[PDB]
Order: structure tokens, then C-alpha cells, then sequence
């Protein structure tokens, strides 16, 4: 979010980050472009891609 | 003259106009409700107003990000690599 990386180049969160607070910078309404909030989310964690992945080792495992 | 030939217009003169009065007692009326009417509607607004963040001293990071970007430590890796021509 501060835009500010450990190895100093840039955070790699940043951008998504910024995409998000300039939408909602002339936006009264949180809800037309709360796509933008959840990929600066996920960016941070990276939730929906683990979640896939566990969905794959799944399939993996129910073959047992 | 006598005692009451001068009490009487002297209480006379002590009371008032009563169609000032009247006219005062609408009017008041009038711009009483009215106010609490507005009074009424202003207590409506919520704590959080609609626009909020879209206020301009509630960004301090649109217009102050742009010109620091340029500087060590912000800057995105393809940056220093093609500005030397």
C-alpha cells in the first residue's frame, strides 16, 4: 500500500493498490468497482490461488 | 385636572399595540416551524456523508504518490534499465 519494497524497487502490491484507490477516488459508491478491492486483497495473500490449489491436490487425493 | 382623567390615558399609554402583538404571534409561529423543520432535516444527515473519500482532503495520495515515484527505492524495475537513452 505505501508503495515502499524491502529489496527497493517497489511493492509488488502497489499498482493493484493504487488501480483501486484511484477508482474509488471518484466513486461514491464502494460497490461499482469493489473487483478492484479484492484483487488488492488476494494480491496481498494470494487466497483464490491457494484455494485452487488445494482444489487440485483434492482431486488428487479423492482418487485414493 | 383631577387623579383619574390623567390614570386613565397614563395605564392607556403603559399598554401595547395588540395588533403588534398578534402580528408578532403569527409571525413568530411562522418562523418557528419553519425552523424546526430545518431543524428537523439537519438532524437526518448522517455522520458518514455520501462522498467521503471522493473529498479532495481525504485522497493526500493521488497528487503526492506521482511526484515520488520518480524517486530511489519506488520505482518499478523497468525503469532504470531503458532511461539511460
Amino acid at each position: 500500500a505505501s508503495g515502499w519494497g524491502i529489496t527497493g524497487n517497489k511493492g509488488r502490491c502497489y499498482d493493484f493498490w493504487m488501480d483501486f484507490s484511484e477508482c474509488m477516488s471518484h466513486c461514491r459508491e464502494p460497490k461499482d468497482c469493489t473487483l478492484l478491492r479484492e484483487d488488492y486483497l488476494e494480491c496481498l495473500h494470494h487466497s483464490k490461488e491457494f484455494q485452487r490449489r488445494n482444489r487440485i491436490y483434492k482431486e488428487e487425493q479423492r482418487k485414493l | 385636572g383631577f387623579i383619574m382623567e390623567f390614570a386613565e390615558n397614563l395605564v392607556l399609554r403603559l399598554m401595547e399595540n395588540p395588533e403588534e402583538r398578534d402580528r408578532k404571534a403569527r409571525e413568530h409561529i411562522y418562523e418557528m416551524h419553519e425552523r424546526c423543520k430545518k431543524i428537523k432535516e439537519m438532524w437526518a444527515l448522517p455522520i458518514r456523508p455520501y462522498g467521503f473519500w471522493t473529498f479532495e482532503r481525504h485522497n493526500a495520495q493521488l497528487r503526492w504518490d506521482p511526484q515520488i515515484s520518480q524517486v530511489a527505492g519506488r520505482r518499478d524495475p523497468y525503469d532504470d534499465l531503458l532511461e539511460d537513452n
